[PDB]
RNA sequence: UGGAGAGUUUGAUCCUGGCUCAGGGUGAACGCUGGCGGCGUGCCUAAGACAUGCAAGUCGUGCGGGCCGCGGGGUUUUACUCCGUGGUCAGCGGCGGACGGGUGAGUAACGCGUGGGUGACCUACCCGGAAGAGGGGGACAACCCGGGGAAACUCGGGCUAAUCCCCCAUGUGGACCCGCCCCUUGGGGUGUGUCCAAAGGGCUUUGCCCGCUUCCGGAUGGGCCCGCGUCCCAUCAGCUAGUUGGUGGGGUAAUGGCCCACCAAGGCGACGACGGGUAGCCGGUCUGAGAGGAUGGCCGGCCACAGGGGCACUGAGACACGGGCCCCACUCCUACGGGAGGCAGCAGUUAGGAAUCUUCCGCAAUGGGCGCAAGCCUGACGGAGCGACGCCGCUUGGAGGAAGAAGCCCUUCGGGGUGUAAACUCCUGAACCCGGGACGAAACCCCCGACGAGGGGACUGACGGUACCGGGGUAAUAGCGCCGGCCAACUCCGUGCCAGCAGCCGCGGUAAUACGGAGGGCGCGAGCGUUACCCGGAUUCACUGGGCGUAAAGGGCGUGUAGGCGGCCUGGGGCGUCCCAUGUGAAAG
């Protein structure tokens, strides 16, 4: 008995807890932005959403979110962010998105 | 190329979807004679342009939903419940053919 | 990758390999892309190795990697001569 | 270039009509018999259970160590300590383990086939092109220290490297939001804003190789969708509420009720829904004059499954046969707390069965994984083994030899048959002996040359001392079925409706060509029969190619719904139909 296919098994598990993590983040961070959007704060809200997109792409950096997986999150967030703000805002900090 | 086909809206009880009846012929793969068979294909309609006898061509679409894979193309002629009413009467002459009785 | 190499083809003691054009993944004798060429390895007949440069030369130009075997027989047929 | 019919209903006849035979086929099995070889082929049953060995690894040219050596330094000497090198062990890290191999359980389905769609997508390694790799920081194993456990193993504490993780920078470029433009269902371009790169290693060292990063593309592989086709039962007729559609969202590489919230009330069915039965589909295979019928072993393609059920993680890819989790059945270990397992991989065991093989040889060849390479690993595979299981080839002799031996045999007792058969004469010479003895292998590699083209060289055979060649050399296995008609082949004797034959007709109640034996004969021959099953004959479901007064078959009659069918003339269209071109129609067969 005894197979060496057991290091691919704890390797699975690093790996697992290092996306997981990634995610984490990226979830917290946009739900941060979608919120202080829908509260009208525009300045801070961008400043968020910006280092949620970082995150994001940074994820797909290797293999977390990778493809176009990384593109719909940015796209749903610069989306309800940009629309939550659409309750008069005018986007103060201008950060990620483009007047 | 995306297979276009040419049948009669039947339903319009639905919501930017219109069931479109499109019939064909072939001789039979024994016997020779010519026979119609025919199938409904939900389509769909964006703008709820089409009634009920509108003869309209229908085009293989990107999936809208389940059994909606195609959309509506254009019309050929409309008003014609002619055809409707086949369609009608043959479903309502499934009262007589069964267990329980029917005044069909 | 997409390699070119030989598929098995004689009977018991009678090999006679197809020169071909496959996925790396499928069985030596499956499906193959294109065949390229043949040999006979104990060269029964004057004729125990055709393999058309032509061909030989358009998949090698798009990736193809030919085994050690299928290059040797390539080489000598003049896939990759350019004098 | 392709088509044969026969027996059997009556005293006899014609017809109807069923049954039966002659032919071909099979992953066969059974009986009697059995010599050689090539090539194929061999659990069709319990997808019952499985002992044992083997079936996936590989990289020291990504990294740091432990144990065991050998050697060299610092030093006046010891302790101590620095470096180099060999072996070995796992670890971290990477690529592979999603292939290759197995089985058809499930599935009547976009599962498969065929033709198309993707402006709804992905694709590691390979190929082409563009641009690039500046700086900083961090952790976890190994190892060291300690703890709980019978074990499986598990908990904590400390140290450390990297092509391991992270930050900042450069931004060719690319991603996203908004706008505009071209396209037109999410395609391409452009502008502002934001966001995102990198890994190092090796030397035939101060360049070149292996590799890293972002992007455009190629190639290959794949996801998803659509038209059409795909068994039996209507003694299954109604089915459905995630159901049908919409909006928004979630999810994915991507469309979609895929999933969720909310709204609408739909959707499907006799052109057979739903339900039940059965079944992996195909290229093909068998049969048939064809149309068609039957089928799907082997080989090739697709699908599905890996003790039964569910699930997700890691990945380019898996919901993952020899990876992980839980439930269930079971086997196993147990210090009873708790653990370890899953041959539908090769071989083998056991069970079931009428029935299906070697616990073999090799990685020499082809193919695959990893490595710069050497090379390691490959029960893929190449071979050998067992079985008349199939196909083909071949042998058990060749020529002469009585108007005809012996025996057996029938006999109108005179003869007739076995029989040129034998004996015997001569000739060859399967077996077996001796000798030689392969093709399959030339690449990788190394040298020259540019690590290129090209040239040169060396290593390498499991099969195998086998094939084949040459010399020597013995006449040296035969069987099985049948002989009433169909159906080629008849006599004696025994038996006496008995014993028994028998495919269908039918034989046997004392002269039986039909039972049993014998002689003889016919047929085929390393086989011959038998049983089973498929197609044929069977125009015996009839499309080609049938019928219904009395043979089986007209509805008891009508009314009429769907459906089927539709007079004469002209015109438009051009769906059916026909024509031309073209694409597709894998390989095998
Ligand atoms: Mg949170
Ligand atoms: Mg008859
Ligand atoms: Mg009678
Ligand atoms: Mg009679
Ligand atoms: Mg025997
Ligand atoms: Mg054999
Ligand atoms: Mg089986
Ligand atoms: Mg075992
Ligand atoms: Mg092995
Ligand atoms: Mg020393
Ligand atoms: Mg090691
Ligand atoms: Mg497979
Ligand atoms: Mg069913
Ligand atoms: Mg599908
Ligand atoms: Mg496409
Ligand atoms: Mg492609
Ligand atoms: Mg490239
Ligand atoms: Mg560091
Ligand atoms: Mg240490
Ligand atoms: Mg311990
Ligand atoms: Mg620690
Ligand atoms: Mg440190
Ligand atoms: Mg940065
Ligand atoms: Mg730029
Ligand atoms: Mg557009
Ligand atoms: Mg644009
Ligand atoms: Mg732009
Ligand atoms: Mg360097
Ligand atoms: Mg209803
Ligand atoms: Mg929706
Ligand atoms: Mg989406
Ligand atoms: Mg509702
Ligand atoms: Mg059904
Ligand atoms: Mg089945
Ligand atoms: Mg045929
Ligand atoms: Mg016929
Ligand atoms: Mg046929
Ligand atoms: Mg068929
Ligand atoms: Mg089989
Ligand atoms: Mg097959
Ligand atoms: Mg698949
Ligand atoms: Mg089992
Ligand atoms: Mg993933
Ligand atoms: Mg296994
Ligand atoms: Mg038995
Ligand atoms: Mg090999
Ligand atoms: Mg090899
Ligand atoms: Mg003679
Ligand atoms: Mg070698
Ligand atoms: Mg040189
Ligand atoms: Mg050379
Ligand atoms: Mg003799
Ligand atoms: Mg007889
Ligand atoms: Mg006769
Ligand atoms: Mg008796
Ligand atoms: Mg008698
Ligand atoms: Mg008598
Ligand atoms: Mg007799
Ligand atoms: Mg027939
Ligand atoms: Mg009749
Ligand atoms: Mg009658
Ligand atoms: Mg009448
Ligand atoms: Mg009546
Ligand atoms: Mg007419
Ligand atoms: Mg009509
Ligand atoms: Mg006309
Ligand atoms: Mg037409
Ligand atoms: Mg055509
Ligand atoms: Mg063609
Ligand atoms: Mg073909």
């Amino acid at each position: 008995r005894n197979l060496s296919a057991l290091k691919r098994h704890r390797q699975s598990l690093k790996r697992r807890l290092r996306n997981k993590a990634k995610k984490s983040a990226i979830k917290t961070l946009s739900k941060k932005a979608v919120q202080l959007a829908q509260e009208g704060k525009a300045e801070e809200a961008l400043k968020i959403m910006r280092k949620a997109e970082s995150l994001i792409d940074k994820a797909a950096k290797g293999s977390t979110l990778h493809k176009n997986a990384a593109a719909r999150r940015k796209s749903r967030l610069m989306r309800k962010v940009r629309q939550l703000l659409e309750a008069a805002g005018a986007p103060l900090i201008g950060g990620g998105l483009s007047a | 190329p995306k297979k276009v086909l040419t049948g009669v809206v039947v339903s319009d009880k639905m919501q930017k979807t219109v069931t479109v009846l499109v019939e064909r012929q072939f001789p039979h793969p024994l016997y020779g004679k010519v026979i119609k068979r025919s199938k409904k294909y939900l389509a769909h309609d964006p703008e709820e342009k089409y009634k009920l006898g509108d003869v309209v061509e229908i085009i293989e679409s990107r999936p809208i939903s389940k059994r909606k894979r195609f959309r509506v193309l254009r019309l050929v002629e409309s008003g014609r419940m002619d055809l409707v009413e086949k369609y009608l009467i043959r479903r309502q002459n499934y009262q007589s053919l069964s267990k329980r009785g029917g005044k069909a | 990758m997409v390699k070119i190499r030989l598929a098995r083809f004689g009977s018991k003691h009678n090999p006679h390999y197809r020169i071909v054009v496959t996925d790396a993944r499928r069985k030596r004798d499956g499906k193959y892309i294109e065949k390229i060429g043949y040999y006979d390895p104990r060269k029964t007949t004057p004729d125990w190795l055709k393999v058309d440069v032509e061909r030989a030369r358009y998949w090698l130009s798009v990736g193809a990697q030919p085994t050690d075997t299928a290059r040797r027989l390539l080489r000598q047929a003049g896939v990759f001569r350019q004098e």
